[PDB]
């Protein structure tokens, strides 16, 4: 195992100041990543894993053969949102946040609609089996429910319609912060289920604050996408670029502010619109502590601008 | 047999019936009123027949981003 260093991407997200205030070790917070499994073992990784499931052919299995990464990109993914921070490997967003690991694609990041929706199910229902245990209708941010806070979605595909949408649309309602790449195509626009008003698209930047030449236009916010160090299969560690790169930032950014809030108030924020400009909400604060990069305001490289978990954070406490 | 996920109105579709037209249930969704049904390719006129069958989608292929 290499000596710990601290990819550049981790830094210009503002990560480690706030690890005075949270890790994301706050109990009641569980991010899910519906990807290609975990490694689960891996040691930058394991003692974050909470939950290791697949929903593969619409059977929610735990079995190690079943949920173990095939591919390397949730174990990345994973990486970039929780790897411990200790004295090996890479360090994630959120070095503390527990993890659960929705496995919905296969070896080749192939995988079906069906057990997709499946995923986020579970990412609900949780563990137990439950979405709402005690009926009080607060499922994310309810330490008596095991639902996670935050649903990051490594999937890209055209508009649906159908019980998949649906699904995410209750993953909002029950509190849950989506996220999701905008795409690499250089597009005018970001890939579902990123362009959905529920989900939050993220778009990549490189070390210089440029906008990546494969970055779909139009996201809502942008992260370090280009050169992203972090865990790969077996035990390893890979460098990798893409919106799905920037992805985790995000989701491990909102992890921070999600544990601080509970951590002072003994509640969750609730997740917000893409128009929000507010404090009161996880959006409307990442929007209004982002950097502004480019033209004044939202524009369509960069979003709102590079979400800033320091910034965020002050902004949700105080 | 093909894979399918059908919406259905609770308050009519009957799940036992499912069986008579040689489909299986493959899960039934908690937080929405849908099922996933392996049937064959053939009875899929048959289901979507069947009372409180609203919608049948079939199961398409996601990708990795
Ligand atoms: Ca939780
Ligand atoms: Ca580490
Ligand atoms: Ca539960
Ligand atoms: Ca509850
Ligand atoms: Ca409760
Ligand atoms: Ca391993
Ligand atoms: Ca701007
Ligand atoms: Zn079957
Ligand atoms: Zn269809
Ligand atoms: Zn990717």
């Amino acid at each position: 195992q290499p000596a710990q260093t601290i990819p550049w991407g981790i830094e210009r997200v503002k990560a480690p100041s706030v690890w005075s205030i949270t890790d994301g070790s706050v109990s009641v917070i569980q991010v899910a990543v519906l990807d290609t499994g975990v490694d689960y073992d891996h040691p930058d990784l394991a003692a974050n894993i909470a939950w290791c499931v697949s929903t593969l052919r619409g059977k929610v299995s735990t079995k190690l053969r079943d949920c173990a990464d095939q591919n390397g990109h949730g174990t990345h993914v994973i990486g970039t949102i929780a790897a411990l921070n200790n004295d090996i490997g890479v360090v994630g967003v959120a070095p503390g946040v527990q993890i659960y690991s929705v496995r919905v694609l296969d070896a080749r990041g192939s995988g079906s609609y069906s057990d997709i929706a499946i995923g986020i199910e579970q990412a609900i229902l949780g563990p137990d089996g439950v979405a709402d245990k005690d009926g009080d209708g607060i499922i994310a941010g309810d330490p008596d429910d095991d639902a996670a806070e935050v649903i990051s979605m490594s999937l890209g595909g055209p508009a649906d319609d159908s019980y998949l949408y649906d699904m995410i649309i209750q993953a909002y309602n029950a509190g849950i912060v989506i996220v999701a790449a905008s795409g690499n195509e250089g597009a005018p626009s970001p890939s579902y289920p990123a362009a959905y008003p529920e989900v939050i698209a993220v778009g990549a930047i490189d070390s210089n604050d440029n906008i990546a030449s494969f970055s779909n236009r139009q996201p809502e916010v942008s992260a370090p996408g280009v050169d992203i160090l972090s865990t790969y299969p077996d035990d390893s560690y890979e460098t990798l670029m893409g919106t799905c790169m920037a992805t985790p930032h995000v989701s491990g950014v909102v992890a921070l502010i999600q544990a601080a809030y509970y951590q002072k108030y003994g509640k969750i924020l609730p997740v917000g619109t893409f128009d929000d400009i507010s404090k009161n909400t996880v959006r409307g604060i990442l929007h209004i502590t982002a950097d502004d990069l480019g033209p004044t305001g939202w524009d369509a490289d960069y979003g709102y601008g590079v979400v800033r978990a320091a910034l965020a954070v002050q902004a949700a406490l105080g | 047999t093909i894979r399918v996920i059908v919406s259905v109105d609770k308050a009519k579709f009957n799940p036992h019936e499912v069986l008579g037209i040689g489909g299986h249930i493959v899960y039934q969704f908690k937080l929405i009123p849908a099922v996933v049904v392996d049937v064959p390719a053939n009875a899929v006129g048959k289901l979507k027949k069947m009372p409180g069958v609203e919608k049948v989608e079939f199961d398409h292929q996601a990708v990795l981003l």
